RNA sequence: CGAAGAACCUUACCUGGCCUUGACAUGCUGAGAACUUUCCAGAGAUGGAUUGGUGCCUUCGGGAACUCAGACACAGGUGCUGCAUGGCUGUCGUCAGCUCGUGUCGUGAGAUGUUGGGUUAAGUCCCGUAACGAGCGCAACCCUUGUCCUUAGUUACCAGCACCUCGGGUGGGCACUCUAAGGAGACUGCCGGUGACAAACCGGAGGAAGGUGGGGAUGACGUCAAGUCAUCAUGGCCCUUACGGCCAGGGCUACACACGUGCUACAAUGGUCGGUACAAAGGGUUGCCAAGCCGCGAGGUGGAGCUAAUCCCAUAAAACCGAUCGUAGUCCGGAUCGCAGUCUGCAACUCGACUGCGUGAAGUCGGAAUCGCUAGUAAUCGUGAAUCAGAAUGUCACGGUG
């Protein structure tokens, strides 16, 4: 998926909101509806409030999550 | 000299050229054994020759197009029948009794598309 | 049910020169695999030739006569009573029954080298100890038990 | 709907509007000799444009009826309007045959 | 049930209403123009009843032959409307447009013309049967060897979907050698929509 | 000279219109040559609801036709091209 | 099954953000040509800058085309009613029946025709008969497949002559094959028996085809108030500061369970390896995308030829020849899962298709029951296409063995 000819992917608004927010370190969560963007080594340890579908759920970014996308950590269906 | 005949069976058109000789038998510029590999085709093409016992008298040159192994073999049989008739027009009764000059009109029935085969339907569960 | 059914004739066995063997080969064939079935039929024939000095065609003919039955039951219900009628087998039908039973019991022999299954079935059929002959004799014994309904309530 | 026919017309208009800058950006990407630096900035141009410019967003509907499902591109009609327009001989060369 | 009587016979009996060839890149572009040309023309010429609108394409321009039983209404004072429509059809059909008008002498032998008159009559709150008994007879006095007319709809009822079935003469439908006209024009009453079918049968062969 | 059309009642009837009008002007033009005809079968479904056993398959033809001149010395056929083409005849010139 | 293609778009549903003459039609008032602005905020919608252009016919007054703002009538609704309907389809059923003009009988609803003998795929026909005729229906007419004649030979063919590098490869020829338009051909036509000798039935000659040669299209009056108001059209009711619209995500592909259809298997009539043979049909100048070339492979480069007997898609597979496997939950089976990639797409986590390595499950022919098929039929093996940026075990179309 997403062959190495066009390797990386990150949405422009998320990139500009995170790269700039790295300068003023983490004091707030990042609310973003995009789930298609991967996380990067430049975004290790941040707090992302990924959209579940009706509310935003927090995400604790770790160094071992770089390969996977944000949407894997947000549910779609409950099945309680 | 030489006689011409055309064969058609199961979408396989064949040209048959009867010539005097010693039965060299050439099909698409290769031998009969190299063409039909260990099947009934070798005799089924040769059957009209032995029916009228003239296998050794005629050299046969053949060109084939269309169809598969058995269809092309039936085409060569039909072509040899029609060519042999054109040469010695007195043995029509002998080949008619054998049913070789009768062209086989059985063509692949068109698929009743929606039925899985030309006639096979779904399983029809009634409830 | 108006009688419509005509006769379609298939007679071609050049490499051995017979007529019954082509019809038997048609019973061995599965999914139109005539080329595969032909070498298995001949594969089980050369083994019979190896086993017995006599020509395998005579062995096959003797096997057909030892499996082909004479009479068989016919379950026709009178409309209130389940009766069975032993009816004389037609001369044309009796060969097909033997050719169908032979392959059917050959498939379940359970040996290796599938042609060997049919070769063994044909060898046993010439003596009378084969499973096909036992099935023939079982139906024959059933026919005598059913002989009471030969013509009455039949 | 009619408002749905309306909103997919502007999709086609936007797709046909640019029609060349996206082709150039995708041609830059596809070249193996192109530099990754010239590819990364090209990613920005595709993404900052509105997404309703690709052929993927375009849904070719029936021209007279607007039914999305049951469409043939050799005609411009739906599955059921094509029969009505064809049985009356409007479509040239179209008959009932076997 | 009762497949369309024109589609079964295109060739030996009938022919298409538009003869023109286009490649795969212009077939759908010409069909869309030709289909909405008829909708505009029929909506404009509600009066001066139109039966057939043939569209032919000679080399690269156009050709149209509108059929009207009253050509004088369309051709008013030496084509005041002919040129006016020729100017406007170019806007909907960019290629230049030719317009030709012919007569439909014996106008009571065309399915479209009969259906339009029936639809007009049934919208005047005319009896649903007296109109048809006279419409069939007037068309049978001259010309056709057989006519069927079906009138299905509300027919003035509360919850009723009855279908009138008056026939006269011989009207085969499984005979492809025959030449049969057909039309379907609807009528919008103050309540209900009434559909009218016509099967004017002309001579065979 | 090679022609393309879709019906034998225009292309094969316009061959005489060219042959007579070209042989009248002195230049010798041999008889026309037919070529094999294209045959494209378009198969589509006919049932509105899914009853797929119903079928309808069409056919479109494209008749080809080739001429052959002997001595090119007449421009009359070049001038009389609009006359030769009537409704659907496309002519590609190969003046042999 | 509507679905001939659910990542967004389709899309109606849900959670939010944002609109109120509105995304769209007409009529009124004012302002600017249209256009292009390559920038910033914001999830986007949207809001604000925005180099620049000042058009076009001019009674030189202005008009027309487009865009912005105001308000009215309004527009819009995949909101209800398919028992209010049109149109279209399923259905008994491609079953052979269903009706009408006149006359007659019966007080009447009716019935006669349409019943009786024979025969037929058939209410198809013959003989009788208060019935005489006609219509719908059946057959034929239409399409496809199988024989022959005439017209004419390029991109098709090579009988005769040269040539050759021995490939019709080349000149050349118009004999033929081959191609495809126009027509003949099959009507129990003829012979023997059978029948009331009359339909018709059983055999025979000829003929390519013999008894409606095969298949397809073509389904009568009607039934189920069968399905569709969501394809479209429409009577009535309702929403019209939202049941109408625009933008983001998510959802329709959830999951102890039961059901229908379909593909794989469980193997030795078989599994792999290496040779070798023959198809039909179709799609391609907004496209097919060759050769060489680099990659274990999906593929990347490359750009030919091409608008089609020319070039490509495009290698058909089963079969046949030689080796091994020796029936073992296995050189069967491929599900599952881990790692690594290519292609399409702004975007492959929910949620795509394939390729490389490893893992190796259930499955040893399957209860009551139950289905399709009478001949190129069932069985089995391929090829290409419609929808389509991508996506098929379903489905579109034709062929091998049989
Ligand atoms: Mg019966
Ligand atoms: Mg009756
Ligand atoms: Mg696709």
């Amino acid at each position: 998926p997403r062959s190495l000819k066009k390797g990386p992917f990150i949405d422009l608004h998320l990139l500009k909101k995170v790269e700039v927010a790295v300068e003023k370190n983490d004091r707030k969560p990042i609310k973003t509806w995009s789930r298609r963007s991967m996380i990067l080594p430049h975004m290790v340890g941040l707090t992302i409030a990924v959209h579940n579908g009706r509310q935003h759920v927090p995400v604790l970014v770790n160094e071992d999550m770089v390969g996977h996308k944000l949407g894997e950590f947000a549910a779609t269906r409950t099945y309680r | 000299t030489q006689n011409y005949g055309t064969g058609r069976r199961k979408t396989a058109t064949a040209r048959v050229f009867l010539r005097p000789g010693t039965g060299k038998i050439s099909i698409n510029n290769r031998g009969l054994d190299q063409f039909f590999g260990r099947e009934t085709a070798r005799m089924v093409v040769r059957q009209p020759l032995e029916l009228t016992e003239t296998v050794e008298k005629f050299d046969i040159f053949v060109t084939v197009v269309g169809g598969g192994v058995s269809g092309q073999a039936g085409a060569i049989r039909h072509g040899i029948t029609r060519a042999l008739i054109e040469y010695d027009e007195t043995l029509r009764s002998s080949l008619r009794k054998a049913g070789y000059v009768t062209r086989d009109a059985r063509e692949v029935e068109r698929k009743k598309v929606g039925l899985r085969k030309a006639r096979k339907r779904p399983q029809y569960s009634k409830r | 049910r108006r009688r419509v059914a005509a006769k379609r004739e298939v007679l071609a066995d050049p490499k051995y020169g017979s007529q019954i063997l082509a019809k038997f080969m048609n019973h061995v064939m599965e999914s139109g695999k005539k080329a595969v079935a032909e070498r298995i039929v001949y594969g089980a024939l050369d083994k019979v030739k190896e086993r017995g000095k006599a020509d395998p065609l005579e062995t096959f003919e003797k096997a057909l006569d030892a499996i082909a039955p004479l009479v068989e039951v016919k379950s026709r219900r009178v409309g209130g009573a389940t009766y069975q009628v032993p009816v004389e087998v037609r001369p044309s039908r009796r060969n097909a029954l033997a050719m169908r039973w032979l392959v059917d019991f050959a498939r379940k022999r359970g040996e290796k080298s599938m042609a060997l299954r049919l070769a063994g079935e044909l060898l046993d059929a010439a003596e009378g100890k084969g499973a096909a002959v036992k099935k023939r004799e079982d139906v024959h014994r059933m026919a005598e038990a059913n002989k009471a309904f030969s013509h009455y309530r039949f | 709907k009619e408002s749905m026919k309306n909103r997919e017309l502007k999709r086609q208009l936007t797709v046909a509007k640019y029609a060349k800058k996206r082709a150039e950006l995708k041609a830059i990407i596809a070249n193996p000799n192109s530099s990754a630096e010239e590819r990364w900035n090209a990613q920005v141009a595709l993404q900052k444009q509105p997404r309703d410019a690709s052929a993927s967003r375009l849904r070719n509907r029936c021209r007279l009826t607007g039914r999305p499902h049951g469409f043939y591109r050799k005609f411009g009609l739906s599955r059921n309007k094509l029969r009505e327009a064809a049985m009356r001989g409007d479509v040239p060369g179209l008959v009932k045959a076997s | 049930q009762k497949v369309h009587p024109n589609g079964i016979r295109l060739g030996i009996v009938k022919e298409h209403t538009s003869v023109w060839y286009a490649d795969r890149k212009n077939y759908a572009d010409y069909l869309f123009a030709d289909l909405k040309v008829r909708e505009y023309l029929q909506d404009k010429l509600k009066s001066a009843s139109v039966s057939r609108i043939d569209i032919h394409r000679p080399a690269q321009t156009a050709r149209i032959t509108i059929h009207t039983a009253r050509p004088g209404i369309v051709i008013g004072k030496k084509g005041e409307d002919v040129e006016k429509l020729r100017q406007d059809l170019t806007k909907q059909m960019g290629v230049p447009v030719h317009i030709n008008i012919e007569e439909i002498r014996k106008p009571e032998l065309d399915a479209m013309l009969v259906a339009q008159s029936v639809a007009q009559q049934l919208e005047r709150r005319v009896m649903f049967r007296r109109a048809m008994k006279r419409a069939v007879q007037n068309a049978m006095r001259i010309g056709a060897k057989g006519i069927k007319i079906q009138v299905s709809g509300r027919l003035g009822g509360a919850e009723i979907a009855r279908t009138e079935w008056y026939r006269e003469g011989r009207v085969p439908l499984h005979t492809l050698r025959a030449d049969i006209d057909y039309a379907t024009y609807e009528a919008h009453t103050t309540y209900g929509v009434i559909g009218v079918k016509v099967w004017i049968f002309k001579g065979e062969v | 000279i090679r022609l393309k059309a879709f019906d034998h009642r225009l292309i094969d009837q316009s061959t005489q219109e060219i042959v007579e009008t070209a042989k009248r002007t002195g230049a010798q033009v041999r008889g026309p040559i037919p070529l094999p005809t294209r045959k494209e079968r378009f198969t589509v479904l006919i049932s509105p609801h899914v009853n797929k056993d119903a079928r309808d398959q069409y056919e479109i033809r494209t008749h080809k036709r080739v001429l052959d001149i002997v001595q090119p010395t007449d421009k009359t056929v070049d001038a009389l091209m609009k006359l030769d083409l009537a409704a659907g005849v496309e002519v590609q010139i190969s003046l042999g």
